[PDB]
């Protein structure tokens, strides 16, 4: 039959499903920990505020950052805070170099059942960020939104 | 100043609008090979093919959107796109967005008391900036679903895509100075 | 035959463009969604953050480009979009990088010739700067001459 | 037959005990040449910089890492350790995602049972910090109760 | 003959020896013209101090840091020094893309005149290192036998 | 906001624990060809498979967790891994852990004096996820020694994990809360 | 300081200056196969090429820039490149550029009041700079269309951009100095 | 504690000293096929080689550090690393500056007003470890130039580069509170 070009989500073809999902779990599970031995402690606190700014979305923030290669304005500064964050930057280190390798030519498979990347087989990553940014949007304005609508309630 | 801010939003609005509308409307988005009745040069656009040179220049046809093909083993997230790209339904909600963010501009002209026009007005210009990514992405895929060229009208919903972004940020630094003086005079 | 800009061979050309569109759309998003809001600036009015359009276009040019940023996203939207532009910076970047080194072995030593493009790059940068600086350096000059008078 | 462990292949093992070794050398020069001189100490004293040995130890392995760093060395040994223990890295890492590309290659995808040893060890340092945090906090109780006394 | 085995500094093999000299020139060249136009205007200054933090040794160093794809705690923030950052943040990823494509095979490449990498096709990088680190312990030494004497003289 | 909170957490730990449990029990696990007899469509869970339809429909057998013969013993990794999972020993360990913090939240409702117990809680939810994870690795590394797909109890297990770490999130921020209204009363009292 | 400054900056403009004017005159470019006449070691630079030892030893020739035949149009960019290479407009422009930073120098040295001087010789140092750069990238890829080596001129143009580069540094450092010195007086005049 | 961190650095440093000394001089750096009279199981050091069984055990030899090899084309660069492994010149002076910090703790004890000694002490141990990292490297890469294992001399010295290091962090922070003392003397 015909060939048929890879899927609009080609670009998660490189790893199983299993392994995606099991990523999902281990980057919550990294978070919930990071935030957990960060804030836990009253003797980490001091009206009062936190020693450390890792709270759960922080958490979230800094481990989706150090996942995606990108980093942040925090970092770890207790013991405990730092092994789960190297333990994290290990991990991202050995999967992203196993997802990377050959990310090109899981794109451009053909199956039935070198050349320049086109941009055919990279349009899903453009959707998924056009998508992206009108949900940001959408969010902002609710937001504001929101807040309009309870300062004109306080007013009158 | 706010009048040459206002001044230039509008300018660039009607640009924008003007550019998205010419490119829509003209059929010289590519140049390829191809048939103009029922394989030479030909330049296409969203609707038409007609081909630039041969015996038959001049008369043209119309964009077999739904060739008849094997018809056999099709998937759905190809037909998806190839009702999306003749539809062209992006394209023509980037203008529809354009000329909805120029009325707010006029609105808020004739309404400058209220402040969320301006703000009504820079999001239909980032949608509509957003919307032309997503119909050049379309319209580019559905093409290479061997030796082609882009035209000028291509180029020209490039531009206005360009344009709406800058007057999106532009109508978005209004509302925010705005507000900045509403907040001053209150404050002072 | 490779060129001096051989090195964009791996990408197509309407790649390359979309993702320059990606980019602007992006940085425009970002700076919408950190500064558009009135209750975000506090009492000449300040704003929480720094997320300004030239800010934001910083802060995407650096993400793009794998290198360290000074300020990072702290709302909620303006995170949604920096997360969403660091998925798409990942895979782009790396099928680039999968998609050149495949170029590359179609184990010979790299020549001058296949990246003269670059380095022709980075001096028109380099002189685009300066003048840009002695631009505004003599503006300023002049302005406060004026201002003197 | 690749094992769980299968991730450290494209390196001999003599390369990861000499990483290992590097990395502790590279933190204890590093702490060395940025602590040791009185002359950085300004009136409990404080220091011009932050590079003791556990934020060395730290600057280190994120470098190593690829990720992200709270400090940057601002000495010139300093910046000379630094910049070499930078280009030990990239010459490093280069080289074991150059092999390990290789290696995947000798477009099927990556099976669950090719990583699970990552998974391992990430978990297992999840529960080693839990630990530590919870040892240090009942240790700090019972301090706190024995002043309270 | 018998089979030769990579040099010590095999790790430069990838790139021309012309390639690296220009590397050297353009990062020289990049760290000036980023300190001239972060330090020469008048009006950046404020006894007196500069509005950035980019004086020469700095700008070095922000240029090493980002061919290194490390970074540091510095970026410039005037428009000529971010168009300076960006060009280099471009030059340096077409040129470490073009680099470490292939980085293990010129490291283990057999010539007359797959496998694990082993120690010895590493070891420069490692002597480097060492002597990198033996010489700042030198010239730390050096600085403080330097300020020790000084601060002895002016005491007697 | 404190009686919603524990409202949210006892129901978000309940949930899991009854998810878990359910998924332990039950062998709605992986839909595979396989036989039930000591080739058909079967359902297996961590301890039997069945059959569904055909001519042996309903039948179900234990689970041979050491295949092939000679017993090769090679390698003890791959015997450690097939003890692991004949053993069932993580997500067991799970449900335990998700018992015990139901029963310190019970614990801390009963006693309200005593808020160490809030935080035993806390990291027994977040060490049950912990252990969730591994177990639902080893279970998918067992199946590496046909297209197949996973019934509803491993996404059970999946859905218990997130249930876990939530609730655990939750009783860490309790704890944080009432630390922060201990200290308050103690600084109006000094 | 000045005094110091300001005389390693002129020392290091002339060096840089001499440097470029005599890698330019020279023609110890490379050294390569090739003949001498309209193959024998041969040193070639940006004009000519004459043939060492032989039988022709000492007879220089005109490089002839656009080789091959058939006048093939199909690129511009080679035709480009060649004609950048036989105008050698690089080389000759950091030349002319290092001469107006000298010049720029003592024009300061005499006037010793007008600090914008010192910027612009600063100024015209680096750029010099940049152009030799560009130059020295023509040069090898010029070359691309045997083993082969680089004479004392290349490595006397590469000596003479790092010095252009150390005096840029130097003025644009003086140039500060000078500003912050007269941020001084006016603080203490007001 | 002052006397606390005394002790324990002294222990550490005499540590590594003798687990430097022991490893330099046994021979059971490696587990390798070879022959032990003038191929079989054979533990080999820095020095000599010995089978560990078959028919000639006990009775063994020398490393042949230059080979009687064809000697014909030998670079200079392969020439220098044998003769620093045969020499092994960066193990022993790895213990001598292990031997010299010692000292050097010896004499600041007997030298309480001096404190360059402990600097010179924290010195000698990072150069000690630096030099037992650089042998390590150098052994490895003239053993590679097929199944074999590390003995436990080996491992002897890499737990003493750890050791030194360790020592060498506490020397140097021993150090530091010394001169933060007398800073603090010295302002009070
Ligand atoms: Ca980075
Ligand atoms: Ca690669």
């Amino acid at each position: 039959p015909q060939k048929s070009k890879p899927g609009v989500f080609s670009f998660l073809d490189p790893l199983a499903y299993e392994i995606w999902m099991c990523i999902v779990f281990a980057y919550i599970g990294v978070s919930v920990v990071l935030f957990l031995v960060s804030r836990f402690s009253p003797y980490e606190w001091h009206s009062s505020e936190s020693t450390n700014e890792f709270g759960i979305f922080n958490s979230l923030w800094f481990s989706l950052g150090a996942f995606m290669q990108q980093g942040c304005d925090i970092s770890p500064r207790s013991l405990s805070g730092r092994i789960v964050g190297g333990v994290w930057w290990f991990f991202t280190l050995i999967i992203i170099s196993s997802y990377t390798a050959n990310l090109a030519a899981f794109l451009t498979v053909e199956r039935m059942v070198t050349s320049a990347l086109s941009l055919s087989n990279v349009a899903g990553v453009f959707y998924i960020l056009v998508g992206g940014l009108g949900l940001a949007m959408l969010v902002a304005l609710i937001e504001f939104c929101y807040k309009s609508r309870a300062e004109a309630k306080r007013m009158k | 100043d706010r009048g040459v801010q206002m001044l230039l939003t509008t300018v660039g609005a009607f640009a924008a609008f003007s550019l998205m509308t010419i490119a829509v409307g003209t059929d010289y988005w590519l140049y390829s090979r191809g048939v103009c009745k029922t394989e030479v040069m030909t330049h296409s656009g969203l609707w038409r093919t007609c081909c630039l040179e041969g015996n038959f220049k001049g008369l043209c046809k119309q964009i077999d959107h739904f060739p008849e093909d094997a018809d056999y083993e099709a998937d759905t997230a190809e037909y998806f796109l190839r009702a999306v790209r003749a539809s062209s339904i992006f394209p023509i909600l980037s203008v529809i967005l354009l000329f909805m963010g120029g009325l707010c501009i006029a609105a808020s002209e004739f309404y400058k008391t209220r402040h969320n026009i301006i703000l009504s007005a820079g999001i239909f210009f980032v949608s509509a900036g957003l919307s032309n990514i997503i119909g050049i992405i379309v319209y580019i895929s559905a093409n290479a679903g061997n030796s082609y060229s882009y035209g000028w009208s291509f180029y020209f919903g490039a531009l206005s895509f360009i344009i709406a972004e800058m007057v999106g940020v532009l109508a978005v630094h209004m509302f925010i100075d705005r507000h900045k003086q509403l907040r001053a005079t209150a404050r002072a």
